[PDB]
């Protein structure tokens, strides 16, 4: 019926994704579900869990993030995404310290941060041609 | 009629003004966005945060005072062409007795003198004033495009 | 302690009326800025939002029915008491013909009492194109006394309405069980309502209506008409107007229905006296009416091993292309308030059109076909009322998808397919909506353009490459034809319309053929391809209520929400409330597109005047056929044409409808402040506003702020339709009243 | 005179969108300002409440008694 | 790619990460707040500006703020 | 300035800058800004406190 | 007179408007029967026309060249019950007005819920300052020189 054993029961949608995962990038999400539940697509409609491992496909980081969103609500935790490029180019992405963005873990450091609040920028007319 | 005309043209001036000077003044930031300077002069908002920042840039300002220069110089050029008509016509009375009422130009300048326009083409023939007509017809269209 | 009612669920209390916002928890704690004031009016009736019970809403909406239908009660009594008391109904009963219907009268101050026109009879006031005096003499009722004693029934049933709403919201509410019996619902709407009143107008009809309204066109004047109670009382006033009512009902219990052929015809066409149907055709067709939905009633199982049950019906309709088919739509229907919002709001603008439709076509009541304004007035209104409400169906729909839509009750069924494919849908609507405007409005610019250059042969005319609308016309040849071929008990073609000779009531045309050409080819293609964007915007709103490819998670979002943020390119109105909104913009123009086409095609081919010889002189003089093909055309023949009465009505008695004119296009260009522009200028001018206050000390305490993104459009888009219908409505009603 | 006239609007609408531009990417306070006290310029950023406030009571006094007179001549 | 800052008016009550639909930021170790974490913005190449880290914002102007920069078919949103 | 006291807000990217508020905590830790004060108006996010540094408040006699 | 106008009273053109009017109105009323109504009704539309008309050509009224009355608004006090009066009286009622709104406001924002008190009006402490209003131009210029009125630095202000 599908072509692999852990993909949901899924009917497929006219919302999945298009030539751009096949020649640019696609985004993997998997995870593991102790029930068959009953899910919305982030693209179409209802699928199926596996009760087992899962594993499903997407277009966008976006669209695995908003499933796995959607999975908390099961109490499913561990559900990771993968970034994939053209070829079998693997890469980890949302869990990418083992650990959830929203909890603090040790060996992050603060990217994008200034030591000042917003009225330390500097005035516009002094950053002309640079 | 002149009076009136006249502190129309005032509230326009005064209007187109008022946006223009806002947008400005309001250019390098304000109580809704006290960096908006850093973000430049062009920028589509700060989102729907806050309230809601839509138009919030001062090309936005510029935006919106566009519609009211259009309107201004409307008006005076409808005031300019309508007594000017009446002049040329003779009917100087027609504009000091009609133009004192929003339906005595709706009416008199508007609807009367776009008759020959119109009929610039017909189901019976043209005149050299088809062309204008169909620039009358383009005008609209695009017009309500810009609408769209 | 029943088991469909709870008793004094809520105690009658003028408390919470001083606590404004109680029935939302987030604007229950009272207001901090100006924007608590208007999410107070936006969330009154969202009784969703208010309660986590559905029984809760279900009640408030029955009480919420009650008053609605207290409010139609008393303006039904308004308009019955305005007809008793300040209307020249009398004088019109003895000259149709003649007296313009007039219900209001205006009074004498700052000079408004031009207002009150020359509308005859003896009479000074308004005249009215709401056809209540055309309705009233359908009915039989022959004096004021009668008007007013409806009134005062109108009253008490608006009362009674009232007392029913407060009895079923505070001592006894119906519980859950109840409300969801739709198998009862169906069976009681079916049977009781639409079948006993068909029957109960019938007997009306019959018994009142039939012989007074006989006894008006035989030229009896209203005084010596007998009271419609003694044609109960005595069955000779009656036997002698139709010589069947002498054999009793042993006819009707003998199965000889044949004997009633005197007072249950099926003519078809108009009276000839009055131009209206028969009321002998309406009577037969109200007991008809009556037999079918009386049967139609008993369908559904409630309470006996009898009948249907809906949800083994919807589960038997499978198919190798809809999977699960229907299963799972019974609960989607019996759980869900915004579902049967949704299909019974298109429904209903969808019948309020056809009933639009049909009642010029077929006029129904006495001295209404020659009264023009009346009818003018009522498709108009009814074809907006159908649009509204269609446009109302489809943001229900939108709203049940983003709230009461559950993906795991709807594995595999219908509404989870038509989500799974949503692109394909909407990509070819997409494609047929570009096809059909390209060709519709690229033939009238094709035209214009043709026109423009001086090559009258290169036209889309008759009179050049013609486009013969040939499946309508064999479909009006069809009907002609009918009676004597596929109806052979008709004596006559349901409407004039679709072919015959020229019905004329006083030297007046009541109906006439309505010749179909290339003219109407245009005009028809252009409804069907407004029609399909309008579908087009409200079916992706709904479809893509949910999620998209932009935003996976717009379900999230909820029904109403101005955007997701600039990124994306750009995220602006991808809610589905956004869709209602460009929509109903789309409807305005769909609909007033097709009132134009109303207004000129009946002014240029229908309306008019008959010579005694029997020519026909039309209002405008046929010239829809060759002048309505290009947009100068519409411009110049019917815009700058038919404006004349409007803009020339100041000092007559149709001022009302220049100054409404004038006020309607400001109102509608003042709709574009909002429309075009955004919350951020508002509120930073604001802010010097405030400025200004706080160094006056009259800064108020509920902080201004400017009206949201979504208020904002919505302001704009309430204020565009209100001044786009009401510049139409003055042009139409200045136009067919003059003329 | 038309010609002239929107030529005369689009003009003037430009000035103040440069003057907008000029306040966004060209101004610099301190160039613009002596041991705290401001110079002519800068100081319209002071009262630029009181200048957008008046102006918009000058804009709704003259709309509402124009639109006012206007009406009620209608 | 947008380019997101975050200022040290951070309290670090974590709204904002918890709103990011791409994951572009994250809670790391600080010492300037009573919480003991700041925000941060390691994957900016996955921002697409939707802006919802700072309509969740609780400090007084931002912590977090977004300049809209240059665009590419991740910052668009764009599935084909 | 303690708990109870009122000061003026000095920071200019402030929706209360120049106005009054009441200081619900002063936090005593090596934290930038300890101050916490409360206003009566909410901002435009619906926010009606705010954490000041001891520099951007001025104490109202 | 006044810029080239003319009293009314002697306005040519402003009779002829009366006189059209009038017989406008009376050719309304031959369509109408005896006593009724309709005909009372367009008898007192003709004598308001003729005591409006007789009014404003007794009551120092300039008409133009299109018999209607032109309003002298420079200043003078010969033409002063045109605007100067009518000014003055508006000044009043508008200060008023704007003078117990701005009390109201003031008043109520040392309460414990001023936000309250503005969707809900305290009705007897808005009718003792409504009826207070009649001393506004005394209060406001007491209230002037006491500094109470106009607030100094308190007062927000935008970052630029
Ligand atoms: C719900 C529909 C409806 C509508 C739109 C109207 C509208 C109107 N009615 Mg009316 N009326 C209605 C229902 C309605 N009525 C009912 C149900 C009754 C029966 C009690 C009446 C009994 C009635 C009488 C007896 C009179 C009117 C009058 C009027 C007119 C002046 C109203 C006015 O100035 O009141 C102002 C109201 C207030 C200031 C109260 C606040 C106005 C056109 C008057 C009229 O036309 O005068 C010639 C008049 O004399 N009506
Ligand atoms: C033959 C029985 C009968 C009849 C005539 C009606 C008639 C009506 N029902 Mg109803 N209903 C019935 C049985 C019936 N129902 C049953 C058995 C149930 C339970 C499943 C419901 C549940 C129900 C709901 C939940 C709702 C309705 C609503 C309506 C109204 C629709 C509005 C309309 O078309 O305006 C036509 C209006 C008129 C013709 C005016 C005259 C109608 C009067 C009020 C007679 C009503 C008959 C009433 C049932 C008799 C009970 C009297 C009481 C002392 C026991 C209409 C008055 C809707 C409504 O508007 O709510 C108020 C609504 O929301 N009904
Ligand atoms: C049977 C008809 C019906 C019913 C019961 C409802 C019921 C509902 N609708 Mg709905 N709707 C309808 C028809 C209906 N609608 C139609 C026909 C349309 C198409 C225009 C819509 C479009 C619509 C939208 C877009 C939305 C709703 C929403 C809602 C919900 C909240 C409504 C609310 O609080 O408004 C309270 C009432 C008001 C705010 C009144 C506003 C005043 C109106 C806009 C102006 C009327 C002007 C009037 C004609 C007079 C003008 C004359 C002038 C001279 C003064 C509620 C469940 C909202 C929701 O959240 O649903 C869950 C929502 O977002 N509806
Ligand atoms: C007069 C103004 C105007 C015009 C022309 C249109 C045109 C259109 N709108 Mg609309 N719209 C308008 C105002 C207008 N709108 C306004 C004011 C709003 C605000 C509410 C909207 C909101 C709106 C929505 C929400 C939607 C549309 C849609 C559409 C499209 C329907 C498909 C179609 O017919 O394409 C065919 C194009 C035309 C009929 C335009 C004229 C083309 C000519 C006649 C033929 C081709 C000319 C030729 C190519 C010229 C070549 C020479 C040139 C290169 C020099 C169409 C492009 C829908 C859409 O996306 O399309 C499916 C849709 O969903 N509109
Ligand atoms: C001599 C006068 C003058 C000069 C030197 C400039 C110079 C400049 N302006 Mg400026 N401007 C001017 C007048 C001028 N403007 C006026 C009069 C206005 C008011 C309308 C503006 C409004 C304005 C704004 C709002 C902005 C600028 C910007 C700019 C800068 C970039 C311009 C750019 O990217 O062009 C881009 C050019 C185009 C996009 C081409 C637009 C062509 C238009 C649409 C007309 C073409 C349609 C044509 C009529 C077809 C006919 C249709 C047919 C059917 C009849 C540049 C420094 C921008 C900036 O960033 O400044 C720093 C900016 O945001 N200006
Ligand atoms: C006919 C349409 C129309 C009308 C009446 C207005 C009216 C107004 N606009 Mg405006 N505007 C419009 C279209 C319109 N706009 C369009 C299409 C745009 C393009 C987006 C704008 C863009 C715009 C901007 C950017 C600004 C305005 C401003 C103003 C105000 C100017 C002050 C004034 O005249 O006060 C008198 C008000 C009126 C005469 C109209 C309302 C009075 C009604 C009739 C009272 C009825 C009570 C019952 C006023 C409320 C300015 C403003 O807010 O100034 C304070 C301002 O900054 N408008
Ligand atoms: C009643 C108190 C009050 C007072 C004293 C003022 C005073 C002022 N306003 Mg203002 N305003 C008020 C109410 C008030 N406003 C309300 C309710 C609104 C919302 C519509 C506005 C909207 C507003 C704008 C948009 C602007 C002003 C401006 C101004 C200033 C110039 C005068 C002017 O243009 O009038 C403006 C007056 C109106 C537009 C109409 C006000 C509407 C009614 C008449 C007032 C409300 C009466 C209130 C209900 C009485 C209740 C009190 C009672 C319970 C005791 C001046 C400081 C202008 C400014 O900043 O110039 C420096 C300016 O641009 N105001
Ligand atoms: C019209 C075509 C039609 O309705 O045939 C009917 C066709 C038959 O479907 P089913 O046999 O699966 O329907 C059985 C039950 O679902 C009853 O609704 O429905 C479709 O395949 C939908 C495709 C629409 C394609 C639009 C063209
Ligand atoms: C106009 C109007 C009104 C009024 C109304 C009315 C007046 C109504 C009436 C109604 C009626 C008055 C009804 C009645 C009905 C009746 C019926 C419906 C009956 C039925 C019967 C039956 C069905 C029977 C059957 C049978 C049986 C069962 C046994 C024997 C045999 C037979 C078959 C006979 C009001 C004021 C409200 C409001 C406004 C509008
Ligand atoms: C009466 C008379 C006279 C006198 C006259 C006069 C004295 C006049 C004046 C006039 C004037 C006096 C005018 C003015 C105007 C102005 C304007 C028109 C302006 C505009 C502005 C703007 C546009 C601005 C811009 C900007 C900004 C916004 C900021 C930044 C910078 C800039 C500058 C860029 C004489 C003795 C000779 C003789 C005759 C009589
Ligand atoms: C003017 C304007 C405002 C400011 C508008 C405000 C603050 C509305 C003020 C309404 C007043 C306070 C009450 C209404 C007063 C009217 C006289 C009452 C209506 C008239 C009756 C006859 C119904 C916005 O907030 C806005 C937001 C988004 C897009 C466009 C705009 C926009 O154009
Ligand atoms: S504010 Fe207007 S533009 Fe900015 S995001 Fe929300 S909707 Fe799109
Ligand atoms: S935009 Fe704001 S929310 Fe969307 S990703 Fe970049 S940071 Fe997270």
């Amino acid at each position: 019926k599908l072509k692999q054993s852990d993909f949901p029961k899924f009917e497929g949608s006219t919302g999945g994704w298009l030539s751009a995962a096949k020649n640019e990038e696609k985004y993997v999400i998997i995870w593991t579900s102790k029930d068959a539940s009953l899910f919305e697509m982030p693209t179409g409609g209802t699928a199926k869990m596996n009760a087992g491992n899962n594993v499903a496909y997407f277009a966008r980081k976006e669209q695995c993030l908003a499933l796995g969103s959607q999975l908390r609500g099961f109490k499913i935790t561990n559900y990771k995404i993968f970034r994939i490029y053209p070829p079998l180019d693997i890469t980890l992405l949302h869990p990418f310290d083992g650990v959830f963005p929203e909890k603090v873990n040790q060996g992050r450091s603060p990217v994008g941060k200034r030591d000042a609040s917003i009225g330390g920028n500097p005035n516009p007319a002094s950053l002309k041609f640079q | 009629g002149d009076f009136l005309v006249h502190h129309a043209i005032a509230l326009g001036l005064h209007t187109t003004t008022l946006i223009l000077v806002k947008g400005a003044l309001d250019a390098r930031g304000s109580k809704l966005m006290p960096d908006k300077k850093d973000f430049g002069y062009s920028f589509p908002c700060d989102g729907p945060g806050r309230g809601g920042t839509c138009d919030i840039s001062a090309w936005d300002a510029f935006y919106l005072a566009m519609f009211w220069m259009l309107n201004t110089i409307g008006w005076v050029t409808f005031y300019w062409h309508w007594k000017h008509l009446t002049l040329w016509q003779g009917n100087q009375v027609q504009f000091n007795e009609s133009s004192n009422y929003i339906m005595g130009w709706l009416r008199d300048y508007l609807w009367l003198n776009s008759s020959p326009l119109i009929n610039g083409y017909n189901p019976f023939g043209m005149n050299s004033l088809s062309v204008w007509a169909w620039m009358f017809l383009f005008g609209h269209l695009v017009w309500a495009t810009g609408f769209m | 302690k029943s088991t469909i009612v709870d008793f004094n669920p809520v105690e009658t209390s003028f408390e919470k009326w001083a606590k404004p916002g109680q029935f939302s928890r987030t604007l229950a704690k009272g207001p901090k800025t100006t924007t608590w004031i208007w999410n107070l009016h936006a969330d009154a009736h969202d009784f969703d939002i208010q309660t986590n019970s559905l029984q809760e809403v279900s009640r408030k909406i029955f009480s919420a029915h009650f008053g609605q239908l207290a409010v139609i009660f008393l303006w039904l009594s308004g308009m019955h008491f305005h007809g008793a008391y300040f209307s020249n109904y009398s004088a019109w009963l003895t000259n149709p013909t003649s007296t313009k219907p007039s219900a209001q009268i205006v009074w004498p101050i700052v000079g408004q009492e031009v207002l009150n026109a020359d509308v005859g009879g003896n009479f000074q006031g308004i005249q009215i194109t709401s056809g209540f005096f055309q309705l009233w003499r359908a009915e039989g009722i022959t004096s004021e006394v009668e008007l007013y004693w409806t009134a005062v029934g109108g009253l008490v049933a608006s009362f009674l309405m009232l007392f029913a709403g407060w009895f079923h919201y505070h001592k006894a509410a119906p519980k859950l069980e109840w409300f969801q019996n739709v198998e009862s619902m169906l069976n009681h709407h079916l049977a009781g309502l639409l079948g006993l009143g068909s029957l109960s107008w019938a007997g009306h009809q019959i018994h009142i209506a039939l012989p007074i309204n006989k006894l008006l066109d035989l030229g009896v004047s209203p005084e010596e008409i007998p009271l419609p109670y003694e044609f109960i009382l005595n069955r000779d006033l009656i036997a002698q107007l139709y010589p069947s009512f002498n054999k009793g009902l042993t006819p009707f219990f003998t199965l000889n229905w044949g004997e009633y052929s005197d007072f249950l015809t099926f003519k078809g066409g108009l009276n000839p006296v009055t131009g209206g149907l028969w009321l002998t055709d309406t009577a037969h067709h109200h007991l008809a009416i009556a037999v079918l939905f009386i049967v139609a009633g008993h369908m559904y199982k409630t309470n006996w091993f009898l009948g249907h049950s809906i949800k083994t019906i919807l589960e038997a309709h499978k198919g190798p292309f809809t999977g699960e088919g229907h299963k799972g739509l019974y609960e989607v229907l019996t759980t869900s308030w915004h579902a049967q919002l949704a299909i019974n709001l298109a429904l209903f603008g969808s019948l309020s059109i056809i009933v639009a439709h049909h009642m010029y076509a077929m006029p129904p009541y006495p001295y209404i076909a020659i009264d023009y304004p009346t009818q003018l007035s009522l498709f108009t209104h009814h074809v907006w009322i159908g649009g509204f409400c269609i446009v109302g169906g489809a943001a229900h729909g939108a709203i049940f998808f983003v709230r009461d839509y559950n993906a795991a009750n709807n594995y595999n069924n219908l509404i989870d397919r038509v989500i799974r494919h949503r692109d394909a849908i909407i990509s070819h609507l997409n494609w047929v909506c570009i096809f059909l405007g390209c060709h519709s409005f690229g033939l009238y610019v094709h035209n214009d353009t043709m026109r423009a250059l001086g090559r009258s042969q290169d036209l889309f005319s008759d009179n050049a490459i013609a486009l013969k609308p040939i499946f309508a016309q064999f479909i009006q040849n069809l009907h002609t034809l009918a009676p004597g071929s596929t109806a052979p008990n008709a004596l006559t073609t349901v409407s004039y319309a679709f072919g015959g000779d020229v019905i004329s009531v006083g030297s007046k045309i009541a109906m006439m053929p309505i010749s179909l050409g290339t003219a109407d080819f245009l005009v028809h293609h252009i409804h069907a391809f407004t029609i399909h964007v309008t579908v087009l915007i409200l079916l992706k709103g709904v479809l893509y209520s949910r999620n998209s490819r932009l935003i996976p998670d717009k379900a999230n979002l909820g029904f109403r929400f101005p955007c997701d943020g600039p990124g994306r390119g750009g995220t602006c109105q991808v809610s589905a409330w956004d869709h209602v909104f460009l929509g109903l913009f789309w409807m305005y123009n769909s609909i007033s597109i097709v009132i134009f086409h109303f207004s000129w095609k009946m002014q240029s081919d229908v309306w008019g005047t008959v010579s005694p010889t029997g020519a026909v002189s039309h209002i405008t003089g046929g010239n829809f056929a060759q002048s309505s093909i290009t947009i100068n055309g519409w411009l110049r023949d019917f815009l700058w044409s038919q404006a004349a009465q409007v803009v020339q009505s100041y000092g007559s008695s149709l001022s009302a409808y220049g100054l409404i004119f004038l006020g309607a296009h400001f109102i509608w260009a003042f709709s574009l402040m909002f429309l075009f522009s955004g919350r951020g200028y508002w509120q930073e001018l604001i802010e010097s506003i405030v400025w200004a206050h706080n160094k006056l000390k009259v800064a108020p305490s509920i902080q201004p702020r400017a009206l949201s993104i979504t208020q904002g459009r919505a302001v704009g888009v309430a204020h565009y339709l209100l001044g786009g219908i009401g510049t139409t409505w003055a042009f139409f009603l200045a136009r067919i009243i003059s003329v | 005179y038309t010609h002239h006239q929107y030529i005369a609007g689009f003009l003037m609408v430009g000035a103040f969108a440069h003057g907008a531009i000029f306040f966004v990417r060209d101004y610099d306070p301190a160039v613009n300002t002596r041991n705290g006290e401001k110079n002519v310029l800068a100081r319209m950023l002071e009262h630029k409440e009181a200048i957008i406030s008046h102006l918009s009571w000058v804009s709704l006094f003259l709309g509402f008694h124009t639109l006012g007179i206007y009406v009620h001549n209608d | 790619s947008h380019t997101v800052k975050i200022y040290d008016t951070c309290i670090g009550c974590t709204q904002c990460v918890r709103a990011c639909p791409t994951d572009v930021l994250e809670m790391v170790p600080w010492d300037g707040c009573k919480a003991g974490q700041i925000a941060s913005a390691p994957r900016t190449e996955d921002c697409v500006g939707c802006k919802r880290c700072e309509t969740a914002c609780p400090t007084d102007f931002l912590s977090v703020r977004v300049y809209l920069g240059g665009e590419t078919t991740r910052s668009l949103g764009l599935a084909y | 300035i303690q708990k109870g006291s009122t000061v003026r807000i000095l920071r200019k990217e402030s929706y209360w800058y120049n106005e009054s508020g009441t200081v619900v905590v002063v936090d005593q830790s090596k934290v930038r800004y300890p101050v916490l004060v409360r206003f009566t108006k909410v901002n435009y996010a619906g926010t009606n406190t705010n954490n000041f540094g001891l520099n951007e408040v001025e104490e109202v006699v | 007179d006044i810029g080239g106008l003319n009293p009314c009273k002697d306005s040519e053109v402003f009779q002829k408007r009366l006189a059209k009017t009038v017989k406008k109105l009376e050719n309304r009323l031959k369509k109408y029967e005896e006593g009724t109504p309709p005909q009372i009704a367009i008898q007192q539309q003709i004598t308001q026309t003729k005591q409006r008309f007789t009014r404003y050509a007794d009551s120092n009224l300039l008409c133009g060249n299109d018999g209607l009355p032109h309003l002298i608004t420079d200043g003078r006090w010969s033409h002063g019950s045109e605007f100067l009066l009518p000014s003055i009286l508006f000044l009043y009622i508008s200060g008023w007005i704007g003078w117990v709104g701005r009390k109201y406001i003031r008043t109520v924002g040392q309460t414990s819920n001023p936000t309250e008190k503005e969707i809900i009006i305290d009705v007897p402490l808005a009718i003792s300052i409504m009826t207070s209003g009649f001393l506004w131009p005394f209060a406001a210029w007491q209230e002037f020189l006491s500094g109470d009125l106009i607030a100094s630095d308190e007062t927000i202000t935008t970052s630029p």
